[PDB]
This record gives C-alpha cells, structure tokens and sequence, in this order.
C-alpha cells in the first residue's frame, strides 16, 4: 500500500529498507514528445500523399 | 579516337558535371542572400 | 548587420511616449489603435514587436507626431 | 449483334485520349529537360518513369481493337524531328493521326512490325541524340507486345527488339555521350526489359551470354556514371546466381560493391532480401534475421505483392533456426491465407514436444515446403526442436540443475539433460556457466547498460542520422 | 414488449451449442417457440434444433392473423387526409414498425425504420429508431452491420449527458464500447455506477452488478481500486446480499492467498452455467493468477516455493509447473530457482527501463522519416 | 565435434500467452460493449 | 575440418540425390543430423557402418577434430575432472589417450585429479581514454550545426 | 537526441511547403 520503503526475503527473514529517487522524469516526458512528434508527421504523410 | 580523344571526351565529361552541380548550389545561395538583403534595406 | 539594424531602430521610443490601446489589425504589419486622447487612427507598427503581445486590446506606445505602434 | 453491336463506340476514345497525352507530355517534358535542365539527375518524368512502371501494367495491354492504341505506334515511331518548322510538322501530327485511328483505320502492327517501323526514326533526317526519346521509344515495342504476357514466339522478337536496344547502349556508349546522364534512365529500361528477359531466360536455358553482358553493363559503371544503375543490376546479378544452385554465393560475398548508398526506398529494400537468404544458409542467423527484419518492414506498403509473401514466409524460418518462438499470422493477408496453411502447421510443433506429428506434417505438406525453395529445414531443424527446449528452460530457471532438467524433457536421465548444455553456450543462447562440484547451470542478470557507456554509443548514429536529414532538406530546398 | 424482449434471444443464445446441456433448455425453448408470437428464429432450426413439434398449422395462423391485423392499416394510410392536411396523417408507420421488430423480422424492421427515419426529423424520434436498430443487433446477433450505427449516433445524435438517450447511453459501456480490444475500454470508461432503481425496462441490475465487478478488479491493481469497489456504498449492499461476490471480492485484497482456488472454482462454477458459451477468458483466470503473482512477488524480493505450498495452495510440483509457463513466454517477471528451492524476481532499473523504450520508438520514427525522405525529392 | 559430454546412465503466435491465458470469462463481452450510462 | 558452412551450400545442388538413394552421401548427412543436437560420439557408436573401403583416413580427422576441442573445453569453465570421467566417457579405457592429453595438453594427472590452472583476467578500465575522443564528437556535433550548410 | 529528432522534422516541413509552392506555382503558369 505504499506505506513504507521497504522489501521482505523469505529465505533470509530479513527486512531491507531503501531511499526512493527523485530522477525520472526526463526519460518520462522524453518519449510522450515522441508520440506527438509521431502525429506531426502522419500530418505531413497525408500532406504529401494528397499533392506531391 | 580511343586513344587519342577518349583520354580527354571521358575527362571533360566530369568536368561538365561539377559545374552542373554547383550551378544549383549557387542559385540556392543567391536567392537566400537575397531574402536578407532585402530584410536589412526595409 | 541586420542585429544591428534591430538596435538602431530602437531610438524613436526615447521616452516622451504616449499611451494609447491596441484595438484591431488589418493586414500584415498595419493596424487600428484607440489613443487616449479621444479620437482613433490608422497607424503602422514596428517589425520587432513580438505579434504574441495582441489582442487583449492591450495598453501600447505610441508616437507624438507620427503616431505609429512603437 | 444487336448487343455487342452498341457496345464498340466507347472503348477507344478512352484510350485514344488520356493514354495518347500522358506520354505525348512525358514526351515532350522530358525533352525540353534533356535539351534544358542539365541537371537532369532527377527528372520529374522520373515519378513518371515510375508512373510508367504502374500505367502500362494496367492501362493498355494489347493494341485494343476497334482502332484505339494501333495507331499510336505508327504516329509516335514516326519521328524525325528536324527543327521548329520540321517538328511543328510532327507536333500537327500528333492531332493528323487521330483522324486516322478515329476516321479511318489504323496501321495493325501485330508483334512484327514494329521491328521495320525502326526505320522511321532513320528515315528524312531523324534523331539519334535523343536517346531518351528513342530509349523510351524503344521501350514501346515491348510495351504492348511484352506486357500482353504473351510469351509465346514473339520472344525472340522480344530478343532482337532488345538487340536493337541493346545497340542503344552502343549508342549511348559511342556515339556523342556529352554529359547527359541517359544511362540512368536507360539503366531503368535495362531493368524493364530484364525483368521480363529474365522470365524470358526462365523459358529457356542458362544465362551465360547474359553474364558477360551483365558483367560488362556492371563495368561501366563506378567510372562514367553511378546511381541505381550499378544497383538493379547487382539485384538481377544475385538472382539467378541463386536460382541455379552451385556454390555461387562466396562470390556474391566478395563481389564488394554492396554500397551505392540507395536506391529509392524499393530495390535497397529487396536487395537486402536477396543477401539475407545468401547468408543465412551458412549457419549465420543473428545477422540474417536482423536484416530479414529490417527487409521486410522497409518497403512493404502494398497489399501482399507476392515477394513480401516471401520475406514473412522466411523470417521466422531462421528465428525458428534460433528456437525464439514467434509465429505467423498477425499479419494476415488474403493471399496469405493459402499460403499460410502448411506453414501454419510448422512452428507449432516447435515448442511441443512431439516429433513424430513434425515428422507427420513434412511428409505430409513437403511438396508445398518444396515448392517454397526451403528444402534445407529438416536437416537443421530437428537441432532446434531440442535447442528451443533448453532456451525456454535456461530462460526460466535461473540456476537449474543437470539431475532435474532430463526428467522434464522426457529426456529419462541426468546424462541426457547436459546433451544439450556444452554448444548452446557455444552457439551463443545463454550466459550460464557449470561448475563441476554441483552440476548446476546458473546465469546471471545484464545490469551496466545505463552504468556504463552504452546509451551513447548507440546515439552518435542517431545523432548524426538525424543532422543529415536537415542536410539533405536545406540543400534540397530553394530550387525556386 | 420490446423491453421483455432480451430475453428470447439470450435463451437462443444457450441452448443449442451446449449439446449435452438440452433438457431445461427444450423445457422454456417451448416458451420461447410458440408463445409470444415469436414466428422466425426456429423454423431456420428445422435442421438444427430437433425432431419437432407440430409447430407449422398452429403458428401460421397466428402470423396471418395478426398481420392481417396491421397489413391493412399501415400500406394505406388515407384515412385522416379526407380533412385535407399535408394530404398525409402521423399515426400509421411510426406505431406499428415496433411489431415489425418484434415479430416481424430484420427485413420487416430494416425498410420499416427507415421509412420512418425519413418521417420525422427529430432527434426524439432517431432516438427510439436506432436503440431499436441496435436492440435487434442483439436479437439476430448480426454483431458487425450494428457497430457502425453506434457510432453514428455516436457522431450526430450524440449531443451531451444530462439525462437524455443516456437511457440509452445504454447502448454505451454494455453492447458497443468494449469487446475484443478489451484491456482498457473496461478501465477508463466504467468510472460511474451512479443509479441504482429497476425500473419496467431496466429488467438486469443486480446481476448486471456481478458483471461489472468480475470486471472492475482488472482495470488497476492498487492505485486505489479500493475505494471504488469497497469503499463504494451501492456495490457495498449487493455484496451484504451476495456472498460469492463478496468473498471473492475480499479474497483479493485482504490477502487471502489460500482460498483463491475456491474464490476462483466458484466464479467457475458460475461460469459452468453461463450462457456465454463462444469464446471465453479474454481477460481472466491465469492473468488473475498473475494479478495475485503480481502483488505476491511484490513485497518478497527472495521468497521460497516451500512457503507456497500453503499460502497460496497446494502442489509443490503444481506452482513450479505453473511459474514455467508464465516466466518463459514473456509475463511475470522474476527468475525461479530450482534444488535451492528459490523464487527470485529481478526488476528494470528507474532507466533501464525507460532506455528500452526509448530504443523502440526512436526506431519507428527512424524508419518513418527513412521513408518520407525518398518520396519527396526522387 | 565435442558430444556435449556425458556420464550419467494450435497457432497461437504469442497469441498462445494470450490464448492460454484465455479460457472462462468473456463472450458476453463480445456484443457487451455498449449497455451502461442510464443506471451506471 | 570445420566446413559446416562449406557442408550446407554443397547441398543445394543435388535435392533428391543426396536424401532419396546415394548412401554415400545419406551416411555423411544422417552423419550432420546426428551432428546437429547430441550426437557426435554417438558418432563412434556408429563408426562400425563404412559402406565403401575403410574411410580411416578422414574418421582419424574427425577423431581428431573432436578430441582437441574436447580439449579445448575442459580448458574452460568445464573446470577439473577425475581421470575415471576422462576414461569412460572420452572414450577407449586407457591406450596411450592419457599419453595424448598429457602431452598434446597438460592436465597431468597427479594425486587423483587432472589439474586446472589460472584463466581468469584483472578487467581494468579508464573511461577518459575516451575523453579525448568523445570531445571529438561533440566539436564535430557543433561544427556542422553552426555551419552555413 | 530528442532535440535533433524535432529539429529534422521541422526542416521537413520546409521541403514539402516549398515543394507545394513550387509546382504549384509552376503548373498555373503554364
């Protein structure tokens, strides 16, 4: 549930506690442009298909 | 002929055609030398 | 050259400026604005000003004599 | 009579008015840019040398009967073309002769005369410098007669109008070769006519002769001209070389000139269909099936033109040759659907482990497996019906032992597991290493891809694709 | 009438496929056969369904009868024009095309409801014409003709919410909306369950609810489903009555590993029973079993089978089969151990990840602007 | 070369973990697509 | 000699002749459908089938093609073995084989074990070798982008 | 890379405007 930073081993009967990271975020916004920029020139495809 | 006049009708061919290249490429730098220009004279 | 020709234009504001309001725009650079002293004109307008600014019938300068979009 | 009689006035004018203007205006463009335009490199009767590819094809096979394309041979072959007052002679004579198609009768040139009418462009003062004009105008004896798919005694009048066409490029070669770059668009003739002189010499014998023409064709390329010339060529260089089955293909290796650098998107994109068997029959499979891929997804946009049939018939042959397990019809065609069907009982029996219902449906559908031209499966897949079994185990099981991985292969025994763990690694399928203190096979995890440099290896390509095409765009750009 | 209509053809939609299931199935088809004057559907079951009954004489009458009930008012109509208004009264093809529906057929209905789209260029009456298209699309289950005047209506009939042919707007998340492109057409647009009340032609709610929570726990695993499923007070009263939705339900998230196998087998043996009797879990059970894997190896980065042989099931050699199949064809991401007895999950990174997708779709662009680059320019 | 050396004694393209992960539950969710905005 | 892929495009030219009849070449390929999966010293379990003369002289190859990268595996991964596991399973219960591994190889059997030696390696790295080369890329990145192109 | 990847399609769109507005143009003179 989000409540604790943390993972369990069965085998070791031991709780293992870690940091969270702020990073990504620029890998995230990087590919939605990508899916813009895949509109744009399906724009452009039609564009050159109607006139040359 | 193939001796005589081929050593210079095959030389003078790619000679023809670099000045047939860079005839376009000028032309593509006249017209934007153009476009600034008569952007600073307005 | 041509950014220093942007700067030499910048001397017609100089800051004896009036104030007027955008209202409309005909054409490519040439439009309407109402002038705070009562009466409406015709004018024309720089090419440096940024055509993002427009149309909130925005505050603008204008000229003493002239009386074009600084 | 009464109904078949009202049915003949509309089929030729149809004919006798856009099929007579599209070349009349390919015709003459062209011309006024061989005589204009010196950089004619790129026409654009270029898109129509391509249009001309898809109009001929469907547009007029025979003569059409009734008077409608008959005459245009006799009108358009002669050609003599002196000067303005001499051609403006011929320019009235592309509206004189359509009183003679629509009035009277036309000149009915069945397959044969058309070889006499290749005395009119020597007749009163013609034309030998446009060798477009004639090249095109060599093609259009093959035109009706080739594309009508007759193939039948008339073929070697296919041949000797090829001759003469041939002689074409003696008159390209020798007579007055000043810097108009004609050969490539003869080199697209050279490829018309040697597309169907290729099915031509599918209804006869060897090509020998062919091969020390085509080998001298190569030949002048790389020093006079090259674009596409060199390409297509090299296409129908490696096609029948593997169409006849001798070694052949070491020599496709060595021939290095693989590389004019494009070829419009269409031959670039089967010639690296036509290596991609090359190299995949010498065992090399990771490298075949990458271009396999890339063949396949780089020019396929038409509706399952035949060869594209061929490619996803062959992809994931070799990905079978693997014993990755993706199959078939995801992408399914009404030209695929009987075409899929014993090729759909194939990959199944891959990841089950019966053999004998392999053995089943290559006894069964072998002649249609023969047919494909893919006879050397069964000696190589039977390697890979255990190889996919072990990969999917080692794919599963991070540290698998020898004494459990038998018993699940129904493999009956602890020896019979490791029968496949000491060429896999070898072969290149998992990372895993054996100790001999437990017998365990156990791989480990790839975690230093973005810990160490390799994101930016792979983007300095991309980065320097991406420059290149605001290259290729500002210098094509202000041509007004 | 129409609205009691559903019924007939999901009772055709059960009987025949199921051959062995055929003796409860004859016993109300009789019902379905020669009452309510249903006339089509089983004549063109002459040599499907069995031997027969004399269902020919008795039947035939009663088509002719009651066709010649409204055969003769509706191909005349001349009767309010003798006061000589639009020379043409409306009273005659827009109240009997519905018995041209029911029981007339497609045929009936297809150049009836047409002739009255035509008519009268109301919505309100495109309204009831389509909903009737799209309630036969049900009927003679000709499921591809009807997907196209969904979205018809869809384009120009569609206008808002605020009560309206949102009655049917129930012809919009339970006929066409989500069928087989089913990952996400049930996640984002079952968000409101805002009514309750059975109304005379709202026949199924409370076992339309079993529906939309066997598939409510399949849009997102927990950025808070919860609420919308526990916490939520109307899905709250029919889980206090209906237990094998509520146990199923609180098997799931309290964690109840264990009893799974009997939550899962009763919603199994609910589906013994069913009529859907086609083609089946298009979503469900051994993605259900990794919806449980999921937020089992979540949590347990080392955990060991010998802990699954209690709970979460029995068959120590059952789960390791079981993990075989889900691992190596591409779900389920983890690594299993064998003679340590080990079940070890391994993650992508924050980048790793994110650097294989960026590689996929840096491609497809790659390969787009390869293209656009040669058809421009030769 | 080298034994690998020892001493001891339909049509379901990725479609199949799609198919076999298919079996119970939907085929009234093939025409039940479209009843749910008056009540839900 | 390790002409597998010399082996496969011999094959294209004779279809039926080297399947349907011609044991002399159906033994060579149900040879190589042995030699795909497990089978190549099961191999020598059917050594015993020549159907021409005696064939030795290429059969000693292969028992010499197999025996070196025999060889040339337990030098790998494959890390230590008693002498009994090269006896049985190699094959021949001892000729003078264990004169071969000893002198074409070492692997001398002292205390009742053959020995391995040390074949790992240190894996140093620097990473600003690169550094004077990836500066190459970058001023290039900038050249032709400011570029009047 | 994402700033490279946006910069090719924007020249790209200089061709295709120019190359309508070329022929265009062209094929209304003549």
């Amino acid at each position: 549930d989000k409540k604790f930073h943390g993972i369990l081993d069965q085998g070791e009967g031991v709780l293992i506690i870690f940091d969270e990271p702020p990073v990504d975020k620029t890998y995230e916004a990087a590919l939605e442009t990508i899916q813009n920029m895949s509109k744009v020139v399906d724009s452009l495809y039609n564009k050159a298909k109607k006139l040359t | 002929g193939s001796g005589l006049r081929q050593y210079y009708l095959s030389k003078i061919e790619e000679l023809q055609l670099i000045v047939n290249d860079k005839s376009q490429n000028l032309r593509r730098l006249q017209a934007q030398r153009n476009e600034l220009n008569a952007k600073v004279r307005l | 050259e041509f950014l220093h020709a942007q700067e030499e234009v910048k001397r017609i504001q100089s800051i004896p400026l009036v104030i007027g309001q955008f209202l409309e725009a005909v054409d490519q650079n040439t439009a309407i604005v109402g002038s705070t002293t009562g009466s409406n004109y015709y004018v024309r307008i720089l090419s440096t000003i940024d055509r993002e600014l427009l149309k909130p019938n925005a505050s603008v300068a204008l000229h003493k004599h002239s009386n074009a979009l600084v | 009579p009464p109904g078949g009689g009202e049915q003949e006035p509309p089929p030729p004018p149809a004919p006798q008015d856009v099929e007579m203007k599209e070349e009349a205006a390919t015709g003459g463009g062209s011309t006024g840019e061989a005589d204009g335009k010196t950089a004619a490199a790129a026409a654009e009767h270029s898109q129509r040398e391509l249009d001309t590819v898809t109009l001929e094809d469907i547009k007029e096979h025979v003569k059409q009967l009734e008077k409608a394309v008959s005459g245009k041979e006799p009108r358009f072959v002669l050609r003599a073309l002196r000067m303005l007052p001499s051609t403006s002679r011929r320019l009235n004579h592309y509206v004189l002769y359509k009183a003679v198609q629509g009035f009277f009768t036309s000149n009915n040139a069945t397959r044969d005369f058309l070889l006499p009418f290749l005395e009119e462009p020597m007749d009163t003062e013609a034309d030998l410098q446009f060798r477009p004009r004639t090249g095109k105008a060599a093609s259009t004896p093959l035109l009706p007669e080739v594309e009508a798919y007759l193939q039948l005694l008339v073929v070697i009048f296919m041949m000797n109008s090829k001759r003469y066409k041939e002689a074409q490029k003696i008159s390209d070669d020798l007579m007055q070769k000043i810097s108009t770059q004609n050969r490539r668009a003869l080199d697209l003739v050279a490829a018309k006519c040697y597309y169907y002189h290729a099915r031509v010499y599918e209804f006869l014998d060897k090509l020998d002769v062919v091969r020390s023409f085509l080998h001298a064709r190569l030949r002048t390329a790389t020093l006079r001209h090259d674009a596409d010339g060199q390409a297509t060529l090299l296409n129908l260089l490696l096609r029948n070389y593997l169409h006849y089955s001798l070694y052949d293909q070491a020599e496709k290796l060595v021939s290095k000139s693989v590389f004019p650098e494009q070829a419009n998107n269409n031959e670039w994109a089967r010639y690296l269909y036509y290596t991609g068997r090359i190299k995949a029959i010498q065992l090399e499979y990771s490298e075949a099936r990458r271009t396999m891929t890339n063949a396949l997804r780089k020019a396929p946009q038409h509706t399952a033109v035949g060869f594209k049939q061929t490619v996803h018939k062959l992809l994931i042959v070799v990905e079978l040759l693997l014993g990755e397990i993706p199959d078939r019809l995801q992408f399914r065609q009404p030209s695929l659907k009987r075409s899929l069907m014993p090729y759909f009982l194939l990959t199944q029996a891959v990841r089950t482990g019966n053999l004998a219902k392999f053995n089943q449906v290559l006894d069964q559908f072998g002649e249609k497996f023969q047919a494909d031209g893919t006879y050397t499966l069964i000696i190589r897949l039977r390697h890979n019906v255990i190889k996919t079994g072990v990969r999917m185990i080692s794919l599963s099981y991070s540290r698998i032992s020898l004494a459990d991985i038998a018993q699940k292969l129904q493999l009956d025994s602890p020896e019979d597991a490791e029968f496949i763990v000491a060429k896999a690694i070898r072969d290149g399928v998992i990372e895993a290493s054996i100790n001999h203190e437990k017998g365990y096979v156990q791989s480990k995890e790839m975690i230093d891809i973005y810990s160490t440099r390799e994101p930016q290896l792979a983007f300095h390509q991309r980065i320097s694709f991406c420059l290149d095409i605001h290259n290729m765009s500002v210098k094509a750009m202000r041509f007004p | 009438p129409k609205n009691p209509d559903l019924r007939i053809a999901q009772l055709r939609f059960l009987l025949s496929l199921p051959e062995h299931r055929g003796d409860a199935a004859v016993r109300d088809e009789l019902m379905a056969a020669v009452r309510d004057n249903n006339m089509a559907p089983y004549y063109e079951a002459l040599c499907k369904s069995l031997d027969w009954q004399i269902d020919v004489d008795l039947l035939n009458k009663m088509k002719k009868a009651n066709e010649d009930e409204l055969k003769r008012l509706d191909e005349e109509l001349e009767d309010a024009e003798k006061n000589l208004g639009e020379s043409e009264i409306r009273d005659a093809m827009m109240a009997k095309a519905e018995y041209l529906c029911r029981i007339g057929d497609k045929e009936g209905a297809l150049t009836a409801f047409r002739k009255t789209y035509d008519k009268t260029v109301a919505l309100g009456h495109r309204l009831d014409i389509v909903f009737y298209l799209l309630r036969i699309g049900l009927f003679y289950m000709d499921n591809d003709l009807i997907t196209r005047n969904t979205e018809k209506a869809k384009s120009l009939i569609e206008e808002g919410g605020d009560w309206d042919r949102r009655n049917r707007l129930k012809v919009y998340q339970g006929l066409y909306c989500v069928a087989i492109r089913d990952f996400k057409q049930a996640a984002e647009l079952f968000l409101d369950t805002v009514s309750t009340f059975t109304s005379y032609e709202l026949m199924d709610y409370k076992t339309f609810v079993t529906y939309t929570v066997y598939v409510s726990m399949i849009a997102l695993e927990r950025p808070d489903l919860r609420e919308k499923v526990i916490k939520g007070a109307e899905i709250l009263e029919v889980l206090h009555s209906l237990p094998a939705v509520r146990q199923y339900l609180f098997s799931l998230y309290e964690c109840r590993y264990s009893v799974f196998f009997q939550s899962l087998a009763v919603v199994e043996q609910e589906m013994k029973k069913d009529w859907l009797f086609a083609p089946h879990y298009r979503y469900y059970v051994r993605e259900m079993r990794i919806h449980a894997y999921s937020q089992l190896l979540e949590s347990y980065r080392s955990l060991t089978l010998g802990y699954m042989a209690e709970a979460f099931g029995v068959g120590v050699e059952f789960i390791d089969q079981e993990l075989s199949r889900f691992i190596a064809a591409g779900r389920l991401h983890c690594k299993i151990d064998k003679v340590n007895e080990i079940v070890e999950t391994n993650r992508p990174d924050s980048k790793n990840w994110q650097y294989q997708e960026t590689i996929k779709k840096g491609d497809l662009l790659l390969n787009r602007v390869q293209k656009l680059s040669r058809v421009i320019n030769m | 070369m080298s034994e690998k050396k020892q001493p001891v004694d339909e049509d379901n393209w990725d479609d199949d973990n799609v198919e076999d992960d298919f079996s119970n539950q939907l085929r009234a969710e093939l025409e039940k697509h479209g009843y749910k905005m008056e009540t839900s | 000699q390790n002409r597998v892929a010399e082996f496969h495009t011999e094959l294209e030219r004779l279809p039926a002749k080297d399947i349907q009849t011609n044991v002399y070449i159906k033994h060579p390929v149900s040879l190589e459908q042995y030699l795909m999966e497990g089978s190549y010293n099961k191999v020598f379990l059917a050594k015993g089938n020549i159907p021409a003369e005696s064939y030795t002289f290429f059969i000693d190859i292969l028992l010499d093609t197999i025996r070196d990268e025999i060889a040339g595996c337990i030098e790998k991964a494959y890390e230590k073995i008693l002498f009994t596991e090269a006896t049985r399973i190699l094959f021949f219960n001892t000729p003078k084989k264990m004169t071969d591994y000893a002198k074409k190889r070492g692997w001398v059997l002292g205390p009742n074990n053959y020995y391995s030696f040390a074949s790992q390696q240190q894996k140093p790295e620097d990473t600003t070798i690169p550094s004077t080369e990836l500066a190459k890329q970058v001023i290039e990145y900038a050249r032709q982008l400011e570029m009047i192109v | 890379y994402l700033a490279s990847l946006i910069r090719s399609v924007v020249a790209l769109h200089n061709l295709i405007n120019n190359k309508i507005a070329n022929r265009d143009a062209e094929k209304k003179e003549g």
